[PDB]
């Protein structure tokens, strides 16, 4: 039921949060470790594609558990505009 | 970030289905929630659905009225409202989000649904200002539905143009008026009014 | 069907803290985290604070969320002009299904008080000719935006049959309202005069004739 899924989302962050709070920023320039509310992201290497685990709060998790959300990091080290959501979602 | 269907006018006891059209890709993954706002009032949650997963979610009190569904291909999620009401006159936004109960950072422009028994009708214009500056203008009377665009002199007259929002007097009919402010000074002034729904345009002098 | 935002409105002065409380029951705020949306005139709602005082991209630390134990609170700790808007708090509800909103709170910032300008027009000749008559009283540039309108048929008697709009904020930093009185060419031609009296914040009256 919706209530349960929602509570689970509420957990997936406040987890991403404390990791991010535990995590100390890289030496060189990198995209901020941050919570976009959908997936949780690592600090990203400069000018690289960041890989994220398929979120667990997401139903149909286990199908996609191994999968990744690919999101590119800027030249600057600014987080890019768009996300690549697949391996994390394919219920069919 | 989602383009909705566009305004709707419907009579009570009827049904309207408005569309929320998402990104060609990146669609099925997130929850789509519908919220409505009656003009001048606060938000009301209706329901939400993860487009490609399970069944839609709803709130109580819409019972057998709102149906939220989604389509695989067109990557659009529509929603339908039956047994329409005046209390249903509002604007309907579709906000994207991670899950159904969760908050939404991505909204749409919203689609306004007006509901009244009033028939489609064009206005009638009357010259104002029998007339220390000068104030003149045109009264646009008894039309429906909104809006009406009011211009001055085939355009190119604005400075001092105030158009007052329409009053709804309860015939079901809307009425407004526009005023140009000016120097008292021989130049002929004519207001060009337009109401598209009834396809009625008028030019009348002063 | 509403977690009550305590406030229909709340005031504030630039550079000071403004707090909007939102009360609830234990199936909603007690049992979950409260969100906060900012809607602007003519605009769609905008996510301000999600999940108990966390924030999304590009939202200054000015805004802050509160406990949720019984009622929550939003705190805008240094005010601005662009901060005047509707603010709707939100939470999921355990007892009865999905999310519920609050009544919202329009927040106010403080500018100079203006004096309403009313122009009053007689029915057009061309309209009278149509056997309809409308007196039209227009009101502009009055802050704050609350005005009341009293119509009078000839000398004193009051008038029931009118229709008045609401004080819309439009154009430049300010509000207007139009008011119509519908009469018949006889009721028109039958009175010594007519008065539109706009009372705001004091009294102004204007009087066409015939």
């Amino acid at each position: 039921t919706a209530g349960e899924l929602y509570q689970r989302w509420e957990r997936y962050r406040r987890e991403c949060q404390e990791t991010l709070a535990a995590a100390e920023p890289p030496s060189g320039l990198a995209c901020n470790g941050s919570f976009d509310m959908y997936v949780c992201w690592d600090y990203a290497a400069p000018n690289a594609t960041a890989r994220a685990s398929c979120p667990w709060y997401l139903p149909w998790h286990h199908h996609v558990a191994a999968g990744f959300v690919l999101r590119q990091c800027g030249s600057d080290g600014q987080w890019g505009l768009w996300r690549d959501h697949t391996q994390c979602e394919n219920p069919e | 970030q989602l383009q909705q269907s566009g305004a709707e006018v419907k009579k009570p006891g009827s049904s309207v289905k408005v569309s929320c059209k998402a990104s060609g890709g990146t669609f099925s993954s997130y929850a789509i929630s519908w919220v409505r706002q009656a003009p001048g009032q606060g938000l009301e949650w209706m329901g939400g659905i993860i487009p490609t997963f399970g069944t839609a979610n709803y709130a109580q009190k819409f019972q057998g009225r709102v149906t939220i569904t989604a389509d695989e291909s067109t990557s659009t999620a529509y929603m339908e409202l039956s047994s329409l009401r005046s209390e249903d006159t509002a604007v309907y936004y579709c906000a994207q989000g991670p899950i159904v109960g969760a908050p939404t950072d991505y909204w749409g422009k919203g689609t306004l649904v007006t509901v009244s028994s009033a028939s489609t009708k064009g206005p009638s214009v009357f010259p104002l200002a029998p007339s220390g500056t000068a104030a003149l203008g045109c009264l646009v009377k008894d039309y429906f539905p909104e809006p009406v665009t009011v211009s001055w002199n085939s355009g190119a007259l604005t400075s001092g143009v105030h158009t007052f929002p329409a009053v709804l007097q309860s015939s079901g009919l809307y009425s407004l008026s526009s005023v140009v402010t000016v120097p008292s000074s021989t130049q002929t002034y004519i207001c060009n009014v337009n109401h598209k729904p009834s396809n009625t345009k008028v030019d009348k002098r002063v | 069907s509403y977690v009550l935002t305590q406030p229909p409105s709340a005031s504030g002065t630039p550079g000071q803290r403004v707090a909007i409380s939102c009360s609830g029951s234990n199936s909603n705020i007690g049992s979950n985290t409260v969100h906060w949306y900012q809607q602007l005139p003519g605009a769609a709602p905008k996510l301000l604070i999600y999940s108990n005082n966390q924030r999304p991209s590009g939202v200054p630390d000015r805004f802050s969320g509160s406990n949720s134990g019984t009622s929550a609170s939003l705190a805008i700790s240094r005010l601005q002009s662009e901060d005047e808007a509707d603010y709707y708090c939100a939470a999921w509800d355990d007892s009865l299904n999905g999310v519920v909103f609050g009544g919202g709170t329009k927040v106010t910032v403080l500018q100079p008080k203006a004096a309403p300008s009313v122009t009053l027009f007689p029915p057009s000749s061309e309209e009278l000719q149509a056997n309809k008559a409308t007196l039209v009283c227009l009101i502009s540039d009055f802050y704050p935006g609350a005005v009341t309108v009293a119509w009078k048929a000839d000398s004193s008697p009051v008038k029931a049959g009118v229709e008045t709009t609401t004080p819309s904020k439009q154009s430049n930093n300010k509000y207007a309202a139009s008011s119509y009185l519908s009469l018949t060419p006889e009721q028109w031609k039958s009175h010594r005069s007519y008065s539109c009296q706009v009372t705001h914040e004091v009294e102004k009256t204007v009087a066409p004739t015939e």
